[PDB]
């Protein structure tokens, strides 16, 4: 059976500028089955009111979701994204990089 | 230029967790416009683009009728497929269908599409002729032979060749300002020192529509593939896309490298330099 | 617009 590992990618809708009305995006793709667990984190603690796109896919048959929250950044705050799949042995947390 | 309408359906069985989950999404080019979720409170095809909201309850009704009919079909089919591939009831499975049509600047037909997959692997697919089917296996062969006897192809083509292009025409008129737009990229450049003898050089393409973009690195005109890092085009969340390309260069030789951006919204290819 | 009938069982 097709088991395909998610390809997470934490980023910003607009350029990473300290204290602003911006969106923290986390884009999971290249995965299969459909069932995914995706969380946004502010210093290891679960961001609430995190929204997501409608389940779609590629020619490839691999699902793709975009999970996004409205946010404001600080140098002090570590922003990331937790993701669990069947392909994932345990939740994979991916640190936001201001220039990635 | 040339346009495309595409529907993506996903049916997921959930043994002991009730009934299977159906999600259907519709796009024109890179813009989604409709959705439907078996789960969601609504039980209607919802609009997910402004140009579609102008559509009457008569539209929304038929769309919902169509989608639920497929959803129920998939319900049955999920079981027929376990029977085929002799599988247990406890296991969860996925049926997906991807169908659409392409049209040229004219506003007329180019190609059709209908393809199915069970558990992410190719199952059956309608041929380019829209007259024949291709079965991915022994199981899919029974489906082919079934659909052959039902004359499914004829009906598929009829939609794919006609109805499909006809809706597209309409969606393009009614949604010109959104769909017929070309959003060229916002191109900048960043330097990241990784040594006093090395440094990563980044090139950013942001807020562009459609998603098709080409990012190419050059050292004095010579194309570079030697230590280039390119990220998967990602969406902004506001209906534009993001892509960046990076390269490792020797400190100071930063001026030697150029980045070339190819996008449909560009009259002539852009070139950046540190 | 989505496709209506066919919808032939697999
Ligand atoms: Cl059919």
């Amino acid at each position: 059976m097709i088991q395909r590992t998610p390809k997470i990618q934490v980023y910003s809708r607009h350029p990473a500028e300290n204290g602003k009305s911006n969106f923290l995006n986390c884009y999971v793709s290249g995965f299969h089955p459909s069932d995914i667990e995706v969380d946004l984190l502010k210093n290891g603690e679960r961001i609430e009111k995190v929204e997501h796109s409608d389940l779609s896919f590629s020619k490839d048959w691999s699902f793709y979701l975009l999970y996004y929250t409205e946010f404001t950044p600080t140098e002090k705050d570590e922003y990331a994204c937790r993701v669990n799949h069947v392909t994932l042995s345990q939740p994979k947390i991916v640190k936001w990089d201001r220039d990635m | 230029g040339s346009h495309s309408m595409r529907y993506f359906y996903t049916s997921v069985s959930r043994p002991g967790r009730g009934e299977p989950r159906f999600i259907a999404v519709g796009y024109v080019d890179d813009t989604q416009f409709v959705r439907f979720d078996s789960d969601a409170a609504s039980q209607r095809m919802e609009p997910r683009a402004p140009w579609i909201e102008q559509e009457g309850p008569e539209y929304w009704d038929q769309e919902t009728r169509n989608v639920k009919a497929q959803s129920q079909t998939d319900r049955v089919d999920l079981g027929t497929l376990r029977g085929y591939y002799n599988q247990s009831e406890d296991g969860s499975h996925t049926i997906q269908i991807m169908y659409g049509c392409d049209v040229g600047p004219d506003g007329r037909f180019l190609r059709g599409y209908r393809q199915d997959a069970y558990d992410g692997k190719d199952y059956i697919a309608l041929n380019e002729d829209l007259r024949s089917w291709t079965a991915a296996d022994m199981a899919a062969q029974i489906t082919k032979r079934k659909w052959e006897a039902a004359h499914a192809a004829e009906q598929q083509r009829a939609y794919l060749e006609g109805r499909c292009v006809e809706w597209l025409r309409r969606y393009l008129e009614n949604g010109k300002e959104t769909l017929q737009r070309t959003d060229p990229p916002k191109t900048h450049m960043t330097h990241h020192p990784i040594s006093d003898h090395e440094a990563t050089l980044r090139c950013w393409a942001l807020g562009f529509y459609p998603a098709e973009i080409t990012l190419t690195w050059q050292r004095d005109g010579e194309d570079q593939t030697q230590d280039t890092e390119l990220v998967e085009t990602r969406p902004a969340g506001d209906g534009t896309f993001q892509k960046w390309a990076a390269v490792v260069v020797p400190s100071g030789e930063e001026q030697r490298y150029t980045c070339h951006v190819q996008h449909e919204g560009l009259p002539k290819p852009l070139t950046l330099r540190w | 617009g989505t496709s209506g009938s066919p919808i032939v069982n697999r």
